[PDB]
DNA sequence: AATACTTTTATCAACGCAA
RNA sequence: UUGCGUUGAUAAAAGUAUUGUUUUUGUACUCUAGAAGCUACAAAGAUAAGGCUUCAUGCCGAAAUCAACACCGGUGUU
């Protein structure tokens, strides 16, 4: 016997009823609330990930304290100097001997500046400049030539030569710098006897650790909701395997993959029926004889 | 005009609290100083682009003594000057190189960047490290809610204000809430005497409810915020039914007209006036309220 | 408690320790001097024991927890009866001296109570100081909403730059080890 | 193993998916290693995306496909809160999130309306999605009610009059 | 703590509860009322506020032990943060519900460490009263000399004529027995 | 507090084959 | 309305790298081994205020959800 009627907009409704047999107003109303930005979802995850990023970097040099002093070369951290040169050391280090909390400084400096590992597009040209620069040397004899030669190390600066101008950069790969610390590390062992080789595989653990982007953050104890070990006790494997749709007509069932057997049959099925003899004839021709295409199945 | 409106409430706790930008402040005699005073810094990013030459001669052409090489290396600021009698940065960076300072030879180290006395100390988080020397801080905090007092030896209300950053993760649980103690000192600072009686709370968009005492008239008003921390009970309102104050308005007797710009700055904690709170229903039916509950909400 | 200069003495000293700028101190709600009154009241001008009731018990609740004040008492009857103390020491380091016992015995009997955190102070001007002090309270003698009836409060003079852990385990040993640098 | 190789992109993953889904499979690491080359070797076609099927639906299919020439939506034709209204479709379908939002703050105020007055039969919206949600509950309630698809305030009475 | 009525009522409340005649009290050395003015500060018309600081603290100091000190600055906290209390009761009976709540806790938490005596006061002329309250102490929180930390100060309302026992058992079992007798 | 890279899952549109 | 093959737009979540801001210290530049803390370069610490336990490829903190109160997914009123 009423009539009810919405006015729906970006961030409002208006809402009436009425009657329609006299035509009066039994209800009028406006409902005001904000919009749906999406640019606030964007700061939030930003956020969230640079924080994760911050902590990893003081987690990965946490690490090294506790290394260095679970194996007792260091006792207190204290009085280490932070005034000496890191890149002198490192370079220094290759053939000669650091004594003792050198090596710390060394390490330090070089687990906090480690690389890019998505290598194995004028940045994609400028690290390759790079790494066509460092094909013969260690980044550490890099950073100090270009240091004892310019006066500036860090950034990404232009210097004018003799006669051309080139913009240079930081950006080394991994490799490079697991290469140097592995050969470091050989060298003080050929020196010192109390760096193990657990503990070159602890450190060089220490160093190139990076997580998958598959498993997330967490760990076997550590319960997150954003990464593979849930918080309900389980532990999936992959975590974009409870993101995979459910079926069209059944929703509580997991879909199939694409590149099967039973998908294809049923595609080729699909486009076969729009008889059962000749549809087995040409499905175990195509399954079992080989040098296959259309333009063949056609002939 | 017999049109009833809903508005939806904003009553979130843990939000953006301030800027993550860390900046400094000096202690200095700028302007018309009659004792030191704190200053945000500031920095010309880099002056040989298009943007760092026009922020210098703006700030060149303010005040001369904010720049903090004008007060600290004067001779190097006489050659920053003879430049800019003759032609700019840009052409000297084209024609000579690097704009270097006062030496005896030419090995002083370049120049790209100057610092100055940006503005006063305002709104702040103080966050110096244990070994520093000036003040280090955090602006641009937001404010959440207002808690509304009143006391009977005056006949008046007095208006609290809460922000983003008052509240706290504690130390032996990790729950999101404020202490009493603090809350106490909030409660000494915006001028509200022990013995008031705590009435009810504002979030933004809440709807309020202005009634008079002598000339019985009625305003009906959208909370906003906690606006003018220098002097007290001072509140920002919004209209009911549009989403400006544009003009010099009237709205009722005793609290005047809106100012030039458009926004609604007025003072509550004078006598003479009443307050209630409209919690309305989606449909719109205002439901009038006097009293909330026994103490305000703390721990979340 | 008794008011004497001795309690001027130990009012300067936590001032100096926890603001650092005086005028953050001395214009705050309730204390509320002025400039040339409180250069009287500093420099040794105005005598603290004919003042307002008011404005000293302010400047007492500002700069100390409700216990401490209790430990105040406490070290001001043991402090007078003894030649050595009086005649040796000022009255705040044996009020340190007095507070550092407390702090072990609570280590010694209940370690697993001890909880700490950071502590936050309110200026003239309504901004706070984040990371004021260091508390440390006792888990047990809770009230509710957040209080504590058995509390201190300390500040470190570490000359390293690595700060205070998180987390009870980590701050319980950070607090074991560096039991010389906080004060 | 369609499955396992499908998702899973780089060496570990497939690695131990094949160890451990496969349960008591006690596979070779030879076969591990060719098939972490085969992965490799075709990216394009075999990360192609997911069957937009279940497996349980196409075996109850499969079969019967082929005594018959008969066509998928014909085939499927062949074989085939209690009183207020529920936000399962509405927070389920989400085409914007402003959609969304305007849409499920519109739906409390129709249940609002509809929870306080009575019984409806027009309802007016100034889009397929909502119709056909409001039409099955109330088919499903047994209730003839026809949806169909200052200012605002005005204008929506506008509409209702209309 | 504060110092505002609510302090003028609880010390004018403790006075009448342990002295019986009032010239005991406000001629007391550190106090030292005259008779035209203790009837000034008795009958309204000094405000507390603006007194001296040593006057007030001298007051505090001899009717309230230095726990219960604390103990009023936490229940000023709690009390004027809730309508139920502020519109309800006076200060004076909030402050002794805060008590014997802590005192509760006290024998639950840890029975076997709760010791007690016989208080003993002195008057203006230095004659004391024997037996003036009961003090009830924590035995492990124990300073030396005869001094603990945490203490407290009870007086009891029983009808009967039987004293208070001795002994630690007897006077923990009185204690237990006759919880709403003392106050 | 911004700029460079890598990857996954899902949804709308529109261009066709069929119903 | 439903399935398949192309290519645009979007959303949600994950893994990394290099700076930026800021504090101390050192070196240079300046004024007489001291001082000023401007202007550069390099180390080390912090990076929304903070907080947790399991002791680590550790974890959380800037979004959305919304009128309150009483009695059996429902039920009554200012």
């Amino acid at each position: 016997d009423l009539v009810l009627g919405l006015d729906i907009g970006i961030g409002s409704v208006g809402v009436g009823i009425l009657n329609k047999v006299t035509g009066e107003i039994i209800h009028k109303n406006s409902r005001i609330f904000p919009a749906a930005q999406a640019e606030n979802n964007l700061v939030r995850r930003t956020n969230r990930q640079g924080r994760r990023l911050t902590r990893r970097k003081k987690h990965r040099r946490v690490r090294l304290n506790r290394l260095f002093e679970e194996s007792g070369l260091i006792t207190d951290f204290t009085k280490i100097s932070i005034n000496l040169n890191p890149y002198q050391l490192r370079v220094k280090g290759l053939t000669d001997e650091l004594s003792n909390e050198e090596l710390f400084i060394a390490l330090k400096n070089m687990v906090k500046h480690r690389g890019i590992s998505y290598l194995d597009g004028d940045y994609a040209q400028i690290v390759k400049e790079n790494s066509k620069q460092l094909e013969t040397k260690t980044p550490g004899q890099i950073q100090l030539e270009r240091y004892q030669t310019y006066g500036q190390l860090r950034g990404d600066f232009t210097v004018e030569k003799d006669g051309k101008k080139h913009r240079l950069i930081n950006v080394f790969p991994t490799s490079a710098y697991r290469s140097e610390a592995l050969r470091i590390l050989q060298t003080q062992q050929e020196f010192n006897p109390q760096i193990t080789d657990e503990f070159i595989n602890r450190y060089l653990e220490i160093l190139t650790g990076k997580r998958k982007y598959y498993h997330g953050p967490g760990n076997e104890k550590s319960r997150t909701d954003y990464g593979r070990y849930r918080t309900s006790g389980e532990t999936l494997d992959n975590i974009f395997g409870i993101l995979i749709g459910k079926c069209t007509f059944y929703p509580d069932e997991f879909r199939a993959a694409k590149a099967s057997y039973t998908a294809q049959e049923f595609n080729l099925l699909n486009d076969l029926n729009n008889s059962k003899e000749q549809k087995n004839q040409i499905i175990n021709y195509v399954k079992n004889e080989k040098a296959m295409g259309p333009a063949k199945l056609f002939k | 005009d017999s049109i009833l409106f809903s508005y939806q409430v904003d009553s979130k706790f843990n939000r953006k609290i301030s800027d993550a930008t860390i900046y400094a402040t000096r202690q200095a005699k700028v302007g018309k100083d009659k004792a030191d005073e704190t200053y945000v810094l500031g920095k010309i990013k880099d002056i040989y682009t298009q943007d760092g030459y026009d922020a210098f001669m703006k700030i060149y052409k303010k005040d001369k003594s904010k720049f903090l090489m004008y007060r600290h290396d004067p001779q190097t600021f006489e050659k920053v000057i003879e430049p800019i009698l003759e032609n700019p940065f840009l052409k000297y960076k084209e024609e000579h190189g690097y704009i270097r300072k006062y030496s005896k030879k030419g090995n002083g180290p370049e120049i790209k960047s100057l610092k100055y006395y940006d503005s006063k100390l305002g709104n702040h988080i103080d966050i110096t490290p244990k070994d520093s020397n000036n003040k280090v801080v955090l602006q641009s905090v937001s404010p959440w809610r207002a808690d509304v007092y009143f006391n009977k030896t005056t006949g008046k209300y007095e208006i609290l204000g809460l922000k983003y950053a008052d509240l706290q993760f504690e130390k032996g649980t990790g729950t999101y809430k404020i202490s009493q103690e603090k809350y106490n000192d909030i409660k000494k600072k915006e001028g509200v005497d022990s013995d008031s009686e705590f009435k009810f709370t504002l979030y933004k968009n809440d709807l309020l409810l202005v009634k008079d005492t002598e000339t019985k008239e009625q305003q009906l008003f959208r909370f906003l915020s906690r606006t003018m921390p220098k002097q007290k009970h001072y509140v920002e309102l919004k209209p009911y039914d549009k989403q400006k104050f544009e003009g010099g308005e009237a709205l009722i007797k005793v609290l005047g007209n809106v100012a030039n710009s458009g926004q609604c700055k007025k003072g509550l904690g004078k006598s003479n006036i009443s307050i209630y709170k409209v919690r309305t229903d989606v449909l719109g039916n205002q439901h009038i309220i006097k009293n909330e509950g026994d103490k305000p909400k703390l721990d979340f | 408690m008794k008011i004497n200069d001795d309690i001027k003495e130990l009012i300067l000293e936590y001032m100096s320790r926890y603001f650092k700028f005086e005028n953050d101190f001395y214009k705050l709600p309730g204390i509320k001097f002025t400039d040339a009154n409180w250069q009287k009241f500093k420099n040794g001008g105005t005598d603290i024991e004919k003042m307002g009731a008011a404005r000293v018990n302010a400047m007492l609740d500002c700069l100390f927890d409700d216990f401490e004040l209790a430990m105040i008492g406490k070290a001001q009857t043991n402090y007078y009866n003894d030649n050595s103390l009086k005649m040796n020491m000022p009255f705040y380091t044996y009020y340190d001296m007095f507070k550092k016992q407390q702090l072990l015995k609570w280590l010694k009997n209940n370690r697993d109570d001890v909880i700490g955190g950071t502590g936050r102070m309110y200026t003239a001007s309504g901004n706070y100081i984040a990371n004021a002090y260091l508390e440390v309270a006792l888990e047990s003698s809770s009230l509710g909403s957040g209080s504590y009836m058995l509390q201190m409060r300390f500040k470190d003079y570490s000359k390293g730059q690595e700060p205070i852990p998180s987390g009870r385990q980590n701050r319980l040993e950070w607090i074991e080890n560096n039991l010389e640098n906080i004060r | 193993l369609a499955y396992v190789l499908t998702l899973n992109t780089e060496r570990e993953g497939i690695q131990e998916a094949l160890e451990h889904e496969f349960a008591d499979g006690s596979f070779s690491q030879k076969q591990v290693d060719e098939l972490v080359q085969f992965r490799k070797a075709n990216s394009s076609i075999f990360g192609k995306g997911w069957h937009n099927f279940s497996v349980k639906l196409m075996m109850e299919l499969i079969p019967e496909l082929y005594e018959t020439s008969e066509e998928q939506m014909t085939i499927l034709t062949r074989l085939g809160k209690t009183k207020y209204i529920d936000e399962k479709l509405l927070t389920e379908e989400i085409y914007n999130p402003v959609v969304a939002k305007s849409v499920r703050q519109a739906i409390k105020i129709v249940n609002a309306a509809i929870k306080e007055y009575g019984d409806f039969d027009n309802i007016v919206i100034e889009s397929r999605v909502v119709l056909n949600a409001l039409q099955e509950h109330f088919r499903a309630h047994k209730i003839d009610t026809k949806v169909s698809v200052h200012h605002h305030a005005v204008d929506a009475l506008i509409i209702a009059a209309s």
